[PDB]
RNA sequence: GUUACAGCCCCGCCCCGGCAGCAGCAGCUCGCCGAAUCCCGGGGCCGAGGGAGCGAGACCCGUGCGCCGCGCUCUCCCCC
RNA sequence: GGGCCCGGGGGGCCACGCGUCCCCCGCGAGCGCACGGGGUCGGCGGCGAUGUCGGCUACCCACCCGACCCGUCUUGAAAC
RNA sequence: GCCGUCGCUGGCAGUCGGCAGAGCGAGAAAGAGAGUGGCGCGGACGCUACGCCGCGACGAGUAGGAGGGCCGCUGCGGUG
């Protein structure tokens, strides 16, 4: 989710 | 012998790799510099 | 859509960056470059019209058929090969030709063309070698060099230049220099030339065959 | 060993700890500092041959 | 025109003293009496060239009665220069002491 | 990141014997190391008799 | 490093397999937390549990 | 022991593996002359369990380390006390040597042992190497380069390139 | 006989007296090593196997460079 | 020295969303290069109908290395 | 590299196609589960299952044992  | 290989088998190995040939042109560039100030305070 | 850019990780050593992962990052901006989630042609006819089928089917099927192949990687063709030249022949170098109707005699190299093969000439008049395609594990670079830093080659003389050409028979078929080669060998010629006849003795050497004789040993002279 | 196994056994379980209970063999000696003491060790030499017949 | 070949001798085959191993040849090289000058002749080709009774095809000419058994070198051999060869075909014991021409390609200088 | 784990491990074992020596060298004492927990064991015979 | 790189190979079901992948050192000694060549040089190495 | 290569001197520490009786047993120590650290250990071992009660399980090394020629550019007379076996006895020799080394001097020592009396070096026992002055050498052979002007030719110098060339048209010259 | 018209060894104080250098391209005066190790090159022998798929999907019927491993660039904007 | 190489006042990190509570103080897209689950060229040259091309093996010959005559009884056979 | 033997008492009936949807080799038990409420008509080979396929190790042999012979001979029932 933190990487997009 | 083969670098990809290694990388599967022990991805850090590729962090050695880079850090040592770094650090070995560094150390030679010391050497060369060094022995130039020398060759040079010797003409002095 | 944007323009390509220049990698940013300059290479170290074959397979290995300069920069590491985290340092890439950062150089590529990727804190802020964030992201998140035909076989038919009509036609008219004089029915009124046919949906024409663009590939059919086969008419003919074999007995037998053989398996597709493993799939594998680095097995590039010819053309995308690195090519190679040995630190010892540069632009203006003497060579010695070792196979062919042109063996032992040397000549003056050009340049490598795209093929990887090289360029060399006699020049023709020393030695009566034309502008001709040699391969460079069948020759000998010598130590002796002329400056032809200011040799202006044509563009046209590549790969596709020098191929040969077919020569079908039924009685011979004679091959014949087109009157393009002996106009391009003269436009080189005369900038080399004047360069080798500048070096006393050289041009007389160019002239000079090699030949190994009585208790002369490759591995022990110098070329 | 069966008694000095239990008693441990169970003495360790009701401290919530792991006590070695199989035997080993003697391990190699490990790292230690001999102390000279200001001392040279004493040379030792062999002694000539006699013939004490 | 001249000789473009160094000089071998065929001094025999790969062997310990009572067994022989035919595919490897041993070469004697003229000048070359020392292991680290045959490092010159490594990879180079070899050529075993004779005579026969029937005419065969030449390469850019018509048929003669030369022949020849191409090989190349392959390894040194010893401490005094020998080298190790390997022909497309074993060589004939008739060769053992005969002319092996060893040629300048593949060139490495 | 175990590899970078061990790297530093392997590191602190090599310099630590390195160290513990050179102490002992300092006191005029004498540093034993540990006697060693590995061995590598090649058959250099046959098989017959 | 070199004997288990070069020439290091596992016993799978009894058979003698290269090491050539991580997960076949998993597969195996992964309940020992041995999941990777370098866990497997650091249990050899220092003589682990 | 084989005397193989040049040897080199080492400094071999032992003691006895301490004890509730002993908790700090003596320490011994030894010049060792061997190829390489690990022959010498060995042959300590050998040594000190001919002068003592004491043995490799029943004691431990405390330090093992070459001890380098202090002089290496001098040079100097050696005497060497030795003890040796012969087909049929046992004998104690002094003998001397010109080195710069002393682990050179007890190599010519086993070379010389072996040349002059077939003993193998696992019959020698160096007791004793020592550096001895000009003035108090007693070999004949070591005494006469004692002279401040000495000098000589060099007489019938053999030809050693006997192969190169194999077949020549002069004749060598032994006289330089 | 004891530094003189050569030198050698030793010892005390001189920051272990000070400077290069450092198991030394004075290419051999004497070692052991590489998580404290990387780069490049040369010669020889060999090429066993042969349907690994990828993505579009029930709004699509494509394409035979596909796994795992390592990278690059774009989907941002500037400068040389 | 060890403490994610503790706490305070030029160079590499397999750090890089956030609302927070607070210890402490679940699918982005493409594109490309490859030391990446065993070789390919999307690289070339010469020669060929009456004397030449290929034909392991087989017919004959030569050479180098090897090589004692089988069956049998036998501890042991090329066995005088 | 190739041949055979042994072992995995290994894999393959899933060739489940337009009544379609291609996967189950992967470090770490058990569902590519089922539901109830809040244009083209196309897609290689395979499977004598006594068959076919994969992976690993191994291979001396008298006396002697066992297996397999699409080895060979004569005659008989069937079949070609
Ligand atoms: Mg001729
Ligand atoms: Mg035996
Ligand atoms: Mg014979
Ligand atoms: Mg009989
Ligand atoms: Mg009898
Ligand atoms: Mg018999
Ligand atoms: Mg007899
Ligand atoms: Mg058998």
């Amino acid at each position: 989710r933190g990487l997009r | 012998k083969n670098l990809r290989i290694m990388l599967k088998l022990n991805p850090y190995a590729k962090t050695m790799r880079r850090n040592t040939i770094l650090r070995q042109a560094r150390n030679h560039k010391l050497r060369v510099e060094r022995a130039a100030a020398a060759l040079a305070a010797k003409s002095d | 859509k944007g323009k390509p850019h220049c990698s940013r990780n300059p290479v170290l050593v074959r397979g290995i960056g300069r920069y590491s992962r985290s340092a890439m990052y950062s150089r590529k901006a990727l804190y802020k470059r964030k992201y998140a989630a035909l076989a038919t042609v009509t036609k008219p006819v004089g029915g009124g019209t046919r949906v024409v089928k663009l590939r059919k089917m086969p008419r003919y099927y074999p007995t037998e058929d053989v398996p597709r192949k493993l799939l594998s990687h680095g097995k590039k063709p010819f053309s995308q090969h690195v090519r190679k030249l040995r630190a010892s022949i540069t632009p203006g170098t003497i060579l010695i030709i070792l196979t062919g109707r042109h063996r032992g005699k040397r000549v003056v190299f050009l340049k490598q063309l795209s093929s990887g093969l090289l360029l060399v000439t006699g020049p023709l008049s020393l030695n009566r070698v034309p502008l001709r395609r040699t391969h460079q594990k069948f020759v000998i670079a010598t130590s002796t060099k002329i400056d032809i830093s200011g040799v202006k080659i044509p563009k046209h003389l590549t790969d596709a230049y020098f191929k040969k050409k077919k020569l079908r028979k039924p009685e011979k078929e004679k091959y014949e220099i087109t009157e393009q080669r002996k106009v391009d060998q003269k436009a080189v010629d005369s900038q080399i030339l004047p360069k080798i006849k500048a070096v006393p003795q050289l041009q007389g050497y160019l002239r000079s065959v090699f030949a190994l004789t009585n208790g002369v040993y490759p591995h022990k002279l110098v070329f | 060993r069966v008694k000095e196994n239990d008693q441990k056994k169970k003495e360790a379980k009701e401290k919530g700890t792991w006590v070695q209970l199989k035997r080993q063999p003697a391990p190699p000696r490990e790292a230690h500092f001999v102390r000279t003491n200001g001392k040279e060790p004493e040379l030792l030499e062999p002694i000539p041959y006699e013939f004490m017949a | 025109s001249g000789r473009l070949w160094c000089k071998a001798i065929f001094a025999g085959y790969k062997r310990g003293l009572r067994n022989q191993r035919e595919h490897t040849a041993l070469l004697k090289i003229e000048g070359v009496y020392a292991r680290d000058e045959t490092e010159f002749y490594l990879g180079k080709r070899c050529a075993y060239v004779y005579k026969a009774k029937n005419n065969t095809v030449t390469p850019g000419g018509k048929p003669n009665k030369t022949r020849v058994i191409w090989g190349k070198v392959t390894r040194a051999h010893g401490n005094s220069g020998m080298v190790r060869a390997k022909f497309r075909s074993n060589l004939p014991a008739k060769a053992i002491g005969h002319r092996i021409r060893v040629m300048l390609y593949p060139s490495r200088i | 990141e175990k590899a970078k784990h061990y790297h530093k491990e392997y590191r602190q074992m090599y310099r630590t014997e390195i160290r513990m020596a050179r102490m002992a060298r300092k006191a005029g004492n004498f540093y034993v190391p540990a006697e060693p927990k590995l061995a590598f064991v090649i058959r250099i015979r046959g098989i017959n008799g | 490093n070199e004997l288990i790189y070069k020439r290091g190979y596992g016993k799978i079901n009894k058979k003698r397999i290269a090491l050539t992948d991580n997960t076949l050192i998993a597969r195996s000694l992964g309940k020992y937390n041995i999941i990777c060549m370098e866990d497997l040089i650091h249990e050899i190495y220092t003589v682990g549990k | 022991m084989k005397a193989s290569g040049t040897l080199r001197e080492y400094k071999v520490v032992g003691r006895c593996l301490p004890t509730p009786k002993c908790r700090t047993p003596p320490l011994y120590r030894m010049r060792i002359f061997a190829p390489n650290h690990v022959v010498a250990k060995s042959r300590f071992w050998y040594f000190v369990s001919q002068l003592k009660k004491m043995k490799k399980s029943s004691g431990e090394i405390v330090y093992c380390g070459q001890v380098f020629e202090k002089s290496p550019l001098r040079v100097k007379n050696f005497g060497i006390w030795l003890r040796y076996d012969s087909r049929s006895g046992t004998h104690n020799m002094y003998r001397e040597y010109r080195d710069l080394t002393t682990a050179g001097a007890v190599t010519q020592c086993y070379r010389d042992m072996g040349a002059r009396h077939r003993a193998r070096a696992h019959s020698i026992q160096i007791m004793k190497v020592e550096e001895i002055a000009a003035s108090k050498c007693r070999r004949p052979a070591v005494k006469q380069f004692h002279d401040s002007k000495i000098k000589f030719p060099l007489p019938h110098r053999v030809l050693r390139r006997q192969h190169k060339p194999r077949f020549t048209t002069k004749r060598p010259n032994t006289f330089f």
